[PDB]
C-alpha cells in the first residue's frame, strides 16, 4: 500500500525513430506489456486481500 | 526574458547574431533559387502577456524561369510550365533541318531573377 | 550476426539489423595515461553518471531533405551530469559511441551516410565573413544542409554537395562512417576515441567533432506506405575525465 | 530452428514457422504405473489406432471475433477409434498434443492466445442458474465468446474478458499456453499430460481440460490482402489407456 | 594524363534479367559506385596538381 | 547456402538465391583421353579464350507466354573465340555450364522449368514434311513454343504440351533440369558434360543439345508491381577441344 515515502518511480515510453510501413500494410499497430518478478523478488507480512468481499454467508 | 524559438525557414536561413533574449534582432534569408516573400528581420518585443517576435516568419518561394523561347522549324519534347531552377528544356529540329548550337537550355538564376542559358538552337533548311 | 546490445552505464541499446561497429581508427577510448598527461591535479572520473546513452531529439527524413549535422560536445552540454561536470571543469576529455537509429519497412528505400568528422571547420556564406556560434551548433537541435547555395550573413555555406567544409561530399568516406540502407540495416554505430592534438582540451571552446547525416539516395514509397520516417541519434561518452575545477561557466 | 515435424500414429505434422513446444509442466504423457493404479483388470492400449492426429473443423478469424473454446475430451468422441473405445469403456486415461495452425501473410497482423485450462468450470449467464451440457461443448464445433455480457438461460457467461470462469483473461498465462503472432509464427503446440486427481477417470462425465483461442490483438489488413484467415486445430492423444469394458454408452 | 597510347579501356553496365517489384513498392531505384585501389596499386613521379590555383598572394 | 560464385575464364557469376547445381548425370566435363580418342592429330585447347561466360540476349516473360528453346552449339557460334575455332576446325568437343537468371520481387509468382535435352530431334508442323534449319535454331534469338498447335510448312510443331518432340511436357523431368520458382530461387545452373555417341563431333551439323525454358505456372502480380520480368541465359563452355583445322566454313 505504497505512499510517497516508499514511492518507486514511473516508466514512460517514447518513439526513438518512428514506425515505417510499406504500401498495403496497416498503419495502426499495437504493443502489449507482460509483467513478472525477477529472481530476487520477495514479499512478506501476510495480510488480507481487499479484492474479495461479501455481505452474508452463502457466498 | 527569452522570446519563443524563431523557427525554421525551409529553403532559407535565420541568422541570430546575438541570441533571442529581450531586444535581440534576427535576420531572414532565402537560398539561391528562391525569392523571399515576407519580412526581413524580427525583434524580441513585448507582446501583451509575454515577449514575442516583431514579425512572423517569411516564405522562400521558388524562382521560375519564363517559358522557353520557341524556335522556328523546331519542336520541344514535352514542353511544360513551372520551369524552376536547374531544370532543362530540350529542343529538336524538324524534317529536313539541321540543328546548330546548344541543343538544350538549362534554367539558372542571376541577380535574384530566373534566366535561361544561352540562346536555343537553330534549324537550317 | 545482426543482433547486438550495447550496455553503458544504466543504459542499454538493443538492435536487430545492425551491420557492424566502426571503431574509428581501430582505436578504443581510453584514459589519459601518466606519461602523456600535462595537468598536475587529480581528475574527476564519474564513470557511470556521465558515460551513458543520452538521446537527442529526432528529425523527420522527408522526401526532399538535404541533411543534418550536430557538433560534439556542445550537443551534450545540457544532458545530465555530463553537461554539469562539463560546466564546472576547465579541461575535459572523453570518447563517444554514436548510435543512429532509423527504421523503415520493406516497401521503403533510401540510403543515409552517417559520418563523424574531426575538426570540421566550416565556411561562412559570405566568403569575406565570419560564422556565428549559433550557425555552427544549436545544441541538440540539428542544423540542416541546403539543396542550393545559402545566403545571409554569418550562416555556414551549407549546400550539401560541399558539406560546408569546401570538399567533395562523396570523399567523406575517408572519415569514420557507416551507411543506413533502408533495405539492409536500420542503425549505424561509430565508436570514436579522443582525437585531438593536446591531451585534454576545453569543452565549450572546441567542437571536437561533427556528426553529419546526409541522405545520398532519398526516401521513396508507394500507395499508402508510412509517410513519417524519423531518425534518432544517441550518443554515449566513454572514458570521460575532467580536470581543473572552479565555479561554473555561463553563456 | 523453426522447422519441426511431429509423427504420431499414421499421421504427421510439418511446420516451418514454429516458435517452440510447450510441454505442459515439464511433464510428458505416460502410462499408469503399477503402484499408482487402482483398477484391477487389464487395460486396453491400442497405441496407433487412437494416438494419432485428429483434425477438427476450422474457424474463420474475423476482424471482430472474440474467441473460441473446445472441451477435451468430448471433442474427439466422434473421431475414429478414440471415440469408440471411449464409448465401450468405463474408465479412460490419455494425454494430448494440441497443434493450432493459423497462417497469414506478411501484410497481415494479429495475435492469438492459445491456452489449455485444466478443469475450466464455467459460469452461467443468470447468476442463479445452471449450465447445460450443450452450453459447455458442441463437440467439434467450437463455442464462441462474446464481446459483451451474454444473457439467456443455461448459456455460459461468455464475455471474453472474464473467459467464462470469473478470472482475468490476461492472467490465463499461468496455464500452459502459446501465442500466434502473425508476424513471427503460424502454429502453437502444447503437449498436455494427464492432469487430474484420480488415476483414471470417465470420459463422458468430466471435461478434463478446455482449449481457449482468444485474439488479444485483432486482425487487420490493407487494400486487397486476403480477407479469409482460418484457424485449424489438431489434437492427438498420447499414452491412451482404457479400463472397464462393457456395452456402449448412449447419449 | 592519359593519351590513346596508354589508354585503359571502358566499363559498361547492362540489365541481365531486369528489375521486378511487387505491388506497393516504388519502381525507380538507384545504384551507386565506389572506387578504390587494389593492394597492388602504386603511383610515381610527383608533379603538381592542376586543381588548385590562385591569382595573388593571400589566398 | 544460397550464395554461389562461378569463375570461368575472365568471367564470374555471383548469385544469392541459388537452389543447387545440377551436374547432369553426376558427371563433370573432361578432356578426351588417349584411349577413347580416334583422331590422330594434336587438338587445340585454348582454355581461357573459349571456356568463359557468354551471355545471350534476354526474353520477356509475359503473362501468356508459352516457352522458349535454344540449341547448343549454333547459339554460341557468333560468340568470340568459341565461335571462331568452331569455324576453322572440323571436329569439336566441349561441355557447358548453363546459368539461367530470372529475378522477381516477393509480390510476384511463377514457376519456370529449365531443362537440357540431348538430341532433341523435333517434329514438323505438316506431319508429312521436313523442318528447316531456321525452324530449329535462330542463333541467340530464342524460338518460341505456342499455346496451340502450329501450322505452316517447315516450322516445328511447337505446341508446348508436347514440347515439339512428341512426348509429354511433364515427363521432361527425366532430363537434367531445375525450376525457377519466383518465391524461392532466381537462377538455375546445369553443368552439362559432352553427351554424344562419338568421341568428337562436328559443331555446325549436330545440335548437341537443346535448352528449353517452359513456364508451368505463369506470371502474376497485383496493383502496380513491375510489369517487366526478363530472363537471361548465360552459357560457358568447359574442357573445349577442337581437331581437324582447315579454312573457315561458311553458311
Amino acid at each position: 500500500q505504497q505512499d510517497e515515502y516508499t514511492s518507486a518511480g514511473n516508466v514512460t515510453c517514447w518513439y526513438q525513430t518512428g514506425i515505417v510501413v510499406p504500401a498495403g500494410t496497416p498503419t495502426s499497430c499495437s504493443i502489449m506489456c507482460f509483467v513478472s518478478a525477477c529472481n530476487d523478488f520477495s514479499v512478506r507480512l501476510l495480510k488480507d486481500t481487499p479484492f474479495i468481499e461479501q455481505s452474508a454467508l452463502l457466498q | 526574458k527569452s522570446c519563443p524559438n524563431p523557427g525554421e525557414i525551409r529553403n532559407g536561413q535565420i541568422d541570430v547574431p546575438g541570441g533571442i533574449l529581450f531586444g535581440a534582432t534576427i535576420s531572414f534569408s532565402c537560398n539561391t533559387g528562391y525569392k523571399l516573400f515576407g519580412s526581413t528581420s524580427s525583434f524580441c518585443l513585448i507582446s501583451g502577456s509575454s515577449v514575442q517576435w516583431s514579425d512572423p516568419l517569411p516564405e522562400c518561394r521558388e524562382i521560375y524561369c519564363p517559358a522557353p523561347p520557341q524556335i522556328d522549324n523546331g519542336i520541344i519534347q514535352g514542353e511544360r510550365d513551372h520551369y524552376g531552377y536547374r531544370q532543362s528544356v530540350t529542343y529538336a529540329c524538324n524534317k529536313g533541318f539541321t540543328m546548330i548550337g546548344e541543343h538544350s537550355i538549362y534554367c539558372t538564376v542571376n541577380n535574384d531573377e530566373g534566366e535561361w542559358s544561352g540562346p536555343p538552337p537553330e534549324c537550317r533548311g | 550476426d545482426r543482433v547486438r546490445s550495447i550496455t553503458l552505464g544504466n543504459s542499454t541499446i538493443t538492435t536487430q539489423e545492425s551491420a557492424n561497429v566502426v571503431v574509428a581508427y581501430g582505436r578504443w577510448p581510453e584514459y589519459l595515461k601518466d606519461n602523456e598527461a600535462t595537468a598536475e591535479d587529480q581528475p574527476t572520473q564519474p564513470d557511470v553518471a556521465t558515460c551513458r546513452f543520452y538521446t537527442l531529439e529526432s528529425v523527420t527524413w522527408e522526401r526532399d531533405s538535404p541533411g543534418w549535422w550536430w557538433k560534439f560536445p556542445d550537443a551534450l552540454k545540457d544532458m545530465g551530469l555530463f553537461g554539469q561536470n562539463m560546466y564546472y571543469h576547465y579541461l575535459g576529455r572523453a570518447g563517444y559511441t554514436i548510435h543512429v537509429q532509423c527504421n523503415a519497412s520493406k516497401f521503403h528505400q533510401g540510403c543515409l551516410m552517417v559520418v563523424c568528422v574531426p575538426e570540421a571547420e566550416m565556411g561562412c556564406s559570405q566568403v569575406d565573413g565570419t560564422v556565428n556560434e549559433h550557425s555552427l551548433s544549436e545544441g541538440e537541435t540539428a542544423k540542416k544542409f541546403a539543396s542550393t547555395s545559402t545566403n545571409g550573413t554569418n550562416t555556414v555555406q551549407s549546400i550539401v554537395t560541399n558539406a560546408g567544409m569546401g570538399v567533395g561530399v562523396g570523399n567523406l568516406t575517408i572519415f569514420p562512417h557507416q551507411w543506413i540502407n533502408l533495405r539492409t540495416n536500420n542503425c549505424a554505430t561509430i565508436v570514436m576515441p579522443y582525437i585531438n592534438n593536446v591531451p585534454m582540451d576545453n569543452m565549450f571552446r572546441h567542437h571536437n567533432f561533427t556528426l553529419m547525416i546526409i541522405p545520398f539516395v532519398p526516401l521513396d514509397y508507394s500507395s499508402d506506405s508510412s509517410t513519417y520516417v524519423p531518425i534518432t541519434v544517441t550518443v554515449a561518452p566513454m572514458c570521460a575525465e575532467y580536470n581543473g575545477l572552479r565555479l561554473a561557466t555561463s553563456l
